[PDB]
């Protein structure tokens, strides 16, 4: 996942 | 451990749910496109970050996207209209695009790594969203006699999600587009109603109150  | 509740932003919807979206449960929301299911997912991703007297769990969110439904600008708008800092709010939403159903399963195993890492910190993961949980399964396990294998693959995926909800005390929120078996803890049907409102109904839930909730899609995300 990656930070929005 | 005690069940935590995340407010949806709507008092009406929260009352129908018995106080908000629960931890240690999979809540499945279903309806047509624009029924409010994705607006609700975006709203919960902000609300979960609030302290409990504001309807949150002082947590962070994880969003698995299967159909390009994630809109960072919508999270920003919801945060700013609720008195929050949009950059900090977006930083507490970890996002991933699922490319297919097998990648979707691998993303759930990676989600567990992040949930474990943050479990005993000041801002643990408290919400895991899977938007259009079934879209890749319905696209891939299709055709003659595909139902049995699609249901087995979905049953396993839902069991992995139930395990994360229950083991790490998080709320798992999933959406779906409209006689099949279903294994979510709670199913909510959403539809567009009169006067621009959305109407929510609980499906197969005698354990909760009889009724329907009415809410709006606004600049604050979801509210009455
Ligand atoms: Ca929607």
């Amino acid at each position: 996942f990656h930070t929005a | 451990a005690t069940i935590g509740r995340i407010s949806t932003g709507s008092k009406s919807l929260d009352k129908l749910l018995g106080g908000g979206i629960e931890t240690q449960a999979i809540t499945e929301v279903f309806g047509e496109f624009g029924s409010g299911k994705t607006q609700l997912a975006h709203t919960l991703a902000v609300m979960v970050q609030l302290p409990p007297e504001e309807g949150g769990l002082n947590g962070s969110a994880m969003y698995i996207d299967t159909e390009n439904t994630f809109r960072p600008e919508r999270l920003r708008e919801i945060a700013q209209n609720r008195g929050l800092d949009p950059d900090e709010v977006l930083d507490n939403v970890a996002y991933a695009r699922a490319f297919n159903s097998n990648h979707q399963m691998l993303l759930v195993q990676q989600a567990e790594d992040m949930i474990k890492e943050l479990l005993n910190t000041d801002r643990p993961v408290k919400l895991l969203i899977v938007d259009s949980l079934t879209s890749h399964f319905r696209s891939e396990y299709i055709g003659r006699g595909a139902l049995a294998e699609r249901q087995q693959k979905l049953a396993k995926h839902l069991a992995d999600l139930h395990r994360l909800a229950n083991l790490y005390d998080i709320a798992v929120f999933v959406t779906n587009q409209v006689i099949l078996a279903h294994s979510a803890t709670l199913r909510v049907y959403l539809r567009k109603g009169k006067g621009g409102k959305r109407i929510a109904r609980l499906i197969d839930a005698p354990h909760l109150p009889e009724g329907e909730a009415v809410f709006s899609i606004t600049e604050k995300g979801i509210e009455d």
